[PDB]
């Protein structure tokens, strides 16, 4: 039993180079892709407001130059 | 209130077997033991089984009786074989639960 | 000798199994989240992309 | 902020389920202790009356019938 | 609403420790049965053990309270 | 293996102990005993205690000679009180762990 219980420790540190590593290796997946997301929202925000605004600063010619 | 029921008896000029069954309290057995008795003389054990099975035996019978149980059917058994005109006696099974003693009928053993 | 290897695997399984839970659920939710900030970020990214038309058109 | 008021939303309902879910092995693994240990305890006592009766009759068998009979077997004197 | 995120938040941390302080009492109660089921091992051979070899002391005492007690017989009558 | 070295005895016509100390295993007790022995004559037992406070006496020592157990110590109590000229004996007291019996000295006690 003793040394199936040495059996049991490669095969165990078998397992975290396995799967235990996978899902390490797996987290610097996600936070790096995060951060190219979440920084860009800040972007894709800073994008969308110089025109959204600009929108709203370029189209109110249409109703104050119908006046003449 | 609990019980015992012995069995066993016989003679020849040789086959011969024992028995002594429980009908309740079934297994709840720890030391118990057997007898034999002289006519008209006193009692004292002759084979006993415990609660692991462990072998030992009064010295009149080392490497003449060997006894085994079953711990569902509750009747523990003995091996006579061999045997001489003068082992005979009266016996009677033993067993003691929750530290009291239990006697039963009581039977005899003759060969001759 | 049979309880200092014992002694570490018991020790080795709790540390095992720490991990073990922690990084799936470390990973999962994280995972459920980023794939709808990914929607939720790319359906409004045309958004931008049918209001430049819109600006271009009166401009 | 509709999606991130929705998130925290689901985001508890699951946790809650691990309050049931982590209690309720600790409910099952606790009852295995009332009972399994609680009798353990009690074989322990039925087979503790056996150890007082076998020297209460050896007691008897070996005081008593040994101040007689070794005193019976005096015929040496 | 604004802040109906703030107040769900803390259920999103408080359910967290209730995850993290639960688990440890888990922890615990293993090893609370674990090294008492090494003990209630020896304790049951070390009480059976001084009654495996009480039977041979009951029997073998009266081996001598036998053997010898067919003597008396011959001249008792 | 325990060193009971045993002592407490006397030789004298008031009011004696037998008192068996330890060497290791504080109440590590199960079944301990002690023997006596007359001079010409094999062993014998006088008083038998058990770690779970009960008691029983051989017929002699009933009434004069008591024993009780004291688990803060590890040191079985046999006080020999009203020492009737009957009492004189060689005493040793007894234990058994491991299943393997151990044994001691014990002394010579003679009262008259």
């Amino acid at each position: 039993q003793a040394q199936r219980q040495i059996a049991l420790i490669q095969a165990e540190e078998r397992e975290v180079s396995a799967r235990l590593a996978a899902a390490e290796t797996a987290l610097g997946e996600s936070d790096a892709r995060r951060q190219t997301q979440d920084a860009a929202l800040e972007d894709n925000a800073l994008e969308i407001d110089r025109l959204r605004n600009a929108l709203l600063q370029s189209d109110l010619k249409v109703s104050s130059l119908d006046a003449s | 209130e609990v019980q015992l029921q012995e069995s066993g008896g016989g003679l020849v000029y040789d086959s011969l077997r024992l028995s002594c069954a429980s009908s309740r309290s079934i297994d709840g057995i720890n030391i118990m033991r057997w007898y034999r008795q002289a006519p008209g003389k006193q009692r004292g054990m002759v084979a006993v089984v415990t609660g692991w099975g462990s072998t030992n035996y009064v010295d009149s019978v080392k490497g003449r009786f060997i006894i085994s149980r079953d711990s569902a059917k509750d009747t523990v058994y003995l091996q006579m074989n061999n045997l001489k005109p003068e082992d005979t006696a009266v016996y009677s099974c033993n067993a003691i639960y929750r530290g009291s003693e239990y006697w039963g009928q009581g039977t005899q053993v003759t060969v001759s």
